[PDB]
């Protein structure tokens, strides 16, 4: 039984205000709601399909295309490492060793108290400073595997 | 701006409306394609479309519709201000004006510097990004990013 | 437009793409995303074909046919060698995580995919990796889900999404993890979701029904046949194997149906498989049953006719024109009661009169999609001629299609013309007791009594033209939204009126002839559109004859000592209490029928009839025009007990023994002759289709594709010894496959589309003029009366509003696609999609009763008090309940009458 609430609803509608189309708030409203709950489970797909007049297929599609809209739950800080060229170059190999070793787990995985996500992601346009990683929204960049233990421990 | 009567609703008692909104990606790469850009906004799956017709004829929403580049619309306010005759010679190049050029990847200096165009890649390299690290020999370059 | 192909000069339509008029040529280039109704989108990339600029060009370029336009002066090769090696590593590209299915998939023999490996000269793997899975979902009983095997073509989500309007397939996921289906498991919702497993190239979408009990294409034996769920009259491809009828699939016709079923004929077929079916003659005597021949049969039974002071015969709609006309035959025209109830005929030769008196033109279902504005009323067209349905959400696409044309854009560039369109469309309003299917692109809809939709369609004609007949009494919120569709409807260049006798009221079809004959008076191309009940209904009309009451009544004063009631169960059209009475009054009841009905326990004689699998005929559907269905198979063929035939043929026979004391088991063409002679309105039926002595070069039309297997095994645990071939004297198909299916035959008749290298759906392109168009020697089918000179008069007869009186319930109907009609509700795969029986009730009302959503109340009827759990209508107008017409106990006959003492208990 999922029910958006009078914020997520408001904010919603707002974002709907923006456009000529009410469908062009789709993304939006799954950020919002993604925002609010850290994911987006599968009734909030049909909420926000009625709030938007638009079908639930089309809804899910857009989740289900767009890699930051998460459809799968996940824990309380998403780490997001870079594994592009240039990183690749800077060395983001040892980042992700130093990041599975200190989590225990794979990447797409979540630790088993729910408070890491460990995800790959394509380049963060910080190549300059790499290589490079995202926390919920901090981007941290010149990571080294030394800095990786005392870095993760002030998310909470 | 808004607030200081640059957007909105009669800019600088001109009489010209205009709304600007930001609309913050979900994370494909393929959105900033321009056409699959248009369909990402329109609220859809980021698939491009087939041109023509391009979608300065019927874009966002079946409207007349132009997709620029940051760095695009950031030029045009220095041809604005400083004219155009400034802005040809700003180098003897086809290509007229500054770009933002640079070099990454264990250099001594990445980074990022407007430079006219048909500044070399070796002075890019050498002079602004301070040539390779140490104990590292040049083997290759990619100019433009990883699609060249 | 001239292009050039290969060094060969060729004519074409430069409107079109290069794919379709390199396809309407006759050349071959593979493709998978591009479908003739759906238009190009170049996504499979598989129809790759070199183009060069001048004559003088050796260079090239490759470019996709389907999206590249047939314009003058293009140079291109198919045969090239860049084009044939890349389209082999589109296939290739297919192929790498394709699954080695072929023996345990449904789409085998039938496979687009598998077609275009063959065609690409894909045979050689050299990947080596591993192919991506799939989980997949349920979808309903009617289509299978196999993601497996999917190529992402993108064909089943612009079908069912931009074509059907469905809302509940969509394409999910990303990369090369593309998946196509519901966003969770669930029947599919649309009615026209049956045909994915035509469009979906391959073989994830797949027919249930037929899963079943599966066989190949090329063991099946076809026939060309006509659908006979309601009035519409598309044109079906019934297949089978081993006596039953195995599937049915979508024959083209470019007038009718084209490409294009609804899930009722698609799906609702399974009736004539079941297991009590009459195949044997069965004479009663006492409380023993005794199984005849024929012979013996036709003997006794006219040995009692001949007995007998007066025999009439009541006749039906689901029955052939043949079949009636041979009834009316044997009892003679005075004696001849049609099977439907007296308001019945009324409404439905007060349509065939605005029809074919009205002086509009009635237009067939593929000319609906070229409206430019469509009013809808009374009818539920959805659940009552759901194809109608489909062609009106093609009307309405047309002004994205306009908008456009006004920009110069192509018009198979469906991707720019649904950009450029975005949520604009023809305006459409619906009238109906309760919200419709079509309320997503209706621009309005009126939910009200019948009453007060005929007062809304009179209002709109008088504000058309003030000759028409004023109603007063019209609220000025009322007023304004009529204005509303007089504007949209006077503005129209092609208006389109939908009416139909489903509806239940004279007032309503009264009412939408007055507004088409007002749209006429002011010089527009109105057309009127009526949907009619069942397959024949336009066809007893137009023969006529008493209602099912005078016949009822002439049993009941015992003027009538003996009745023949040929298809018709006769609860359907009044109370099944009367009908027993009349019925257990006759000292002499013949039923002949397909079917096991209620009516033959109390029947002396049942004749075992052939269902339109097993017969000839002729049917009329809602516009108009009379269509020959072939038969499909011999029944005897295994069973040689069996002795099941065309009612016709039992009806003539009888005649003949009767009146000569021989039998005389006739012709198709004899009877057809003795129609058109005796009944000059259906003098048409004759140009239906060619005579039995019809031939190409001298053989007759193949049943079966020149592959079939078995012939010396199928029969052989029967007997050792193949018997012959069943011959057909009545048509010119042959129950075999010696005979001729090449698609440049001069015929216009196809039992099934083949053609070497296409073995799917796809090979109706090689059968028609050009892709998406016409069959090349026309479609068959012809109307049986062209526009009137002169209209009628305006109805002067409007009604007053509508009146809610205590103690007293208008029955509204409420029509399903899956239920409300007789043969295909019989269908078991039909019982999982129809709904729960229900009665709907106004919130007031529920209120007024103390009643509840889900419980259940009782009402009487003609003495049969029956009970319903209820389920609350906002939408429906206080003062009536709302009935499923046409389920177990509600006959459509209700619709428009009243209740009395409905509480709850
Ligand atoms: C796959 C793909 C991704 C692209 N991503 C971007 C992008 O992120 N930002 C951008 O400005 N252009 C991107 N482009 C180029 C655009 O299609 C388009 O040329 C540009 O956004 C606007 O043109 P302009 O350079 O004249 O301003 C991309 C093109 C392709 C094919
Ligand atoms: S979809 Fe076609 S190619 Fe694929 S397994 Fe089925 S028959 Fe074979
Ligand atoms: S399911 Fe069928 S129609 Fe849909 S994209 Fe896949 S192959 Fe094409
Ligand atoms: S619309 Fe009518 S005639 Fe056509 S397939 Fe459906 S039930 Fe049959
Ligand atoms: S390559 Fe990692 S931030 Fe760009
Ligand atoms: S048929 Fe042309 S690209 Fe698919
Ligand atoms: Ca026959």
């Amino acid at each position: 039984a999922f029910e958006l609430s009078a914020a997520e609803r408001e904010a919603i509608e707002h974002e709907m205000h923006h456009y000529e189309d009410p469908r062009a708030a789709s993304i939006e409203a799954l950020k919002i709601v993604q925002k609010q709950r850290g994911w987006v489970p599968d009734g909030a797909i049909h909420a926000i399909a009625d709030v938007l007049g638009i079908p639930a297929s089309d809804v899910e599609g857009v989740a289900t295309f767009y890699s930051q809209i998460f459809r799968q739950p996940v824990g309380r800080h998403v780490i997001r490492y870079c594994d592009s060229v240039v990183c690749h170059i800077n060395g983001y190999q040892g980042i992700q060793a130093a990041l599975e070793k200190k989590l225990n787990i794979k990447p797409g995985q979540t630790t088993f108290d729910g408070r890491f996500t460990l995800l790959p992601t394509c380049c963060l346009g910080n190549c300059d400073k790499g290589p490079n990683m995202m926390i919920d929204e901090d981007t941290h960049a010149h990571l080294t595997p030394e800095a990786i233990p005392e870095l993760l421990e002030r998310y909470k | 701006a808004t607030e200081a009567g640059l957007l909105g609703k009669n800019i600088m008692g001109t009489g010209f409306d205009f709304e600007l909104f930001v609309h913050t990606g979900a994370g494909r790469y393929i959105c900033g394609e321009e056409t699959a850009l248009i369909n990402s906004l329109e609220g859809r799956r980021a698939n491009p479309r087939s041109k023509p017709p391009f979608p300065a004829t019927s874009g966002a929403w079946g409207k007349p519709t132009c997709v620029n580049n940051v760095e695009t619309l950031c030029n045009v306010p220095a041809i604005l201000a400083n004219g155009v005759e400034w802005y040809q010679n700003i180098s003897k190049s086809k290509d007229a004006g500054t770009k933002l050029m640079g070099f990454s990847g264990r250099v001594k200096n990445p980074g990022l510097w407007e430079l006219p165009f048909g500044t070399t890649a070796r002075e890019i390299l050498e002079d602004y990004a301070g040539g390779m690290r140490d104990g590292l020999k040049f083997k290759a370059w990619q100019p433009g990013g990883a699609g060249t | 437009a001239t292009i050039h192909v290969d060094g060969k000069e060729y004519e074409v339509n430069g409107a079109d793409n290069l794919l379709e008029a390199c396809l309407s040529l006759g050349l071959d280039i593979p493709y998978f995303c591009w479908h003739p109704a759906l238009g190009s989108v170049g996504a499979c990339r598989q129809c790759a074909v070199k183009q060069y600029q001048n004559a003088e060009d050796t260079r090239g370029r490759l470019v996709m046919s389907c999206m590249t336009p047939a314009s003058d002066g293009t140079f291109i090769s198919i045969d090239d060698e860049e084009a044939k090696q890349f389209r082999e590593s589109v296939v290739e590209w297919l192929m790498t995580n394709h699954p080695h299915d072929c023996p345990v998939c449904e789409e085998g023999g039938n496979c687009h995919l598998q077609d275009m490996t063959v065609m690409t000269g894909h045979s050689f793997r050299r990947y080596r990796f591993t192919k991506r899975t799939h989980r997949n979902q349920d979808l309903g009983p009617f289509i299978s889900h196999e993601m497996n095997r999917c190529i992402a073509c993108y064909r089943c989500v612009r079908y069912y999404k931009d074509y059907a309007d469905g809302t509940d397939l969509g394409v999910y996921g990303a990369h090369d993890n593309v998946y196509f289906g519901r966003p969770e498991d669930g029947t599919l919702e649309s009615e026209f979701s049956g045909n994915l497993v035509e469009i979906c190239p391959t073989g994830v979408f797949t027919d249930k029904t037929h899963s079943e009990r599966y066989n190949r294409k090329w063991d099946m034996q076809f026939a060309p046949s006509i659908c006979q769920q309601c009035s519409i009259g598309c044109n079906i491809s019934p297949g089978e194997r081993y006596g039953e009828l195995r599937r049915i699939e979508n024959r083209y016709n470019g007038t009718v149906n084209h490409y294009f079923l609804c899930d009722r004929g698609r799906f609702g077929y399974g009736y004539v498989n079941l297991k009590d079916r009459p195949r044997q003659p069965v004479q009663r005597r006492g409380d023993d049953f005794i199984t005849l021949n024929a012979e013996q049969a036709m003997q006794g039974a006219a040995d009692i006719l001949r007995q007998s002071k007066k025999v009439i015969g009541i006749g039906s709609p689901r029955a052939s024109v043949e079949s009636n006309f041979a009834l009316r035959e044997l009892v003679g025209e005075e004696n001849f009661y049609t099977g439907i109830a007296h308001g019945e005929q009324e409404r439905l030769q007060l349509a065939l009169k605005v029809l074919r008196e009205g002086g509009i033109y009635t237009p067939a279902l593929r000319e609906i999609e070229s409206y430019d504005a469509v009013l809808v009323l009374g009818e539920d067209v959805t659940q009552t001629g759901a194809r109608v349905a489909l062609a009106v959400r093609q009307a309405v696409k047309g002004k994205a299609r306009e908008m456009a044309a006004a920009q110069k854009v192509a018009d198979w560039q469906i991707a720019a013309i649904l950009n450029i369109g975005q949520r604009a469309k023809h305006p459409l309003f619906v009238t109906n007791v309760d919200d419709t299917r079509l309320d997503d692109i209706a621009a309005w809809t009126y939910r009200a009594p019948v009453e007060d939709q005929a007062r809304l369609g009179f209002a709109i004609a008088h504000a058309l033209d003030n000759s028409a007949p004023a109603v007063d009494g019209i609220e000025p919120e009322l007023q304004s939204k009529i204005d509303v569709i007089v504007q949209a409807l006077a503005g129209a260049k092609k208006p389109l009126i939908i009416s139909g006798t489903n509806a239940g009221s004279l007032e309503v079809i009264q009412a939408a002839a007055n507004v088409a004959k007002a749209l006429k008076g002011r010089g527009a191309d109105v057309g009127i559109t009526m949907i009619a009940r069942s397959v024949n209904s336009m066809g007893l009309g137009i023969m006529g004859g008493g209602s099912l009451e005078e016949a009822l009544t002439e049993l009941e004063t015992g003027r009538a000592d003996a009745v023949v009631v040929l298809e018709n169960d006769l609860h359907r059209h009044a109370s099944a209490i009367r009908v027993n009475a009349a019925l257990a009054k006759a000292p002499l009841v013949m039923v002949v029928d397909h079917q096991r009905t209620a009516i033959m326990e109390n029947a002396h004689l049942v004749l075992s009839a052939a269902s339109f699998a097993e017969s000839d005929g002729t049917v009329i559907n809602n516009e108009g025009r009379a269509q020959r269905f072939f038969q499909v198979y011999d029944p005897a063929y295994y069973d040689s007990k069996t002795v099941m035939l065309e009612s016709w043929r039992w009806l003539h026979s009888l005649h003949s023994t009767l009146l000569s004391r021989e039998v005389d088991w006739t012709q198709l063409d004899h009877v057809i002759d003795a129609v058109v002679a005796k009944i000059p309105e259906l003098a048409g039926i004759k140009d239906a289709a060619p005579d039995a002595t019809f031939r190409i070069r001298g053989q007759k039309l193949a049943r079966e594709p020149h592959r079939y297997s078995g012939r010396t095994a199928m029969r052989a645990n029967i007997s050792v010894h193949e018997p012959r071939q069943p011959q057909d004297i009545d048509t010119m198909f042959t129950f075999s496959m010696e005979g001729n299916n090449q698609p440049t035959a001069h015929r216009s008749q196809v039992p099934f589309a083949w053609a070497p290298g296409w073995n799917s759906p796809q090979a109706w392109n090689k059968f028609q003029d050009e892709v998406g168009g016409k069959l090349r020697f026309g479609d068959p089918g012809v109307r049986l009366f062209e526009t009137s000179e002169n209209g009628l008069d305006y109805f002067t007869s409007v009604p007053a509003r509508f009146q809610p009186q205590d103690g007293k319930w208008r029955i509204a109907p409420y029509y399903h696609l899956f239920g409300s009609d007789e043969l295909s509700q019989r269908a078991p795969v039909f019982q999982s999609r129809m709904p729960q029986p229900y009665i709907k009730l106004n919130p007031a009302d529920a209120a007024k009763l103390g009643v509840n959503a889900g419980t259940r109340v009782s009402f009487s009827y003609d003495g049969n008090t029956v009970t319903l759990p209820v389920e609350i209508a906002e939408g429906l107008t206080a003062g009536q309940v709302g009935l499923p017409m046409g389920m177990s106990g509600i006959a459509p006959v209700l619709a428009g009458a009243h209740l009395e003492d409905l509480k709850e208990a």
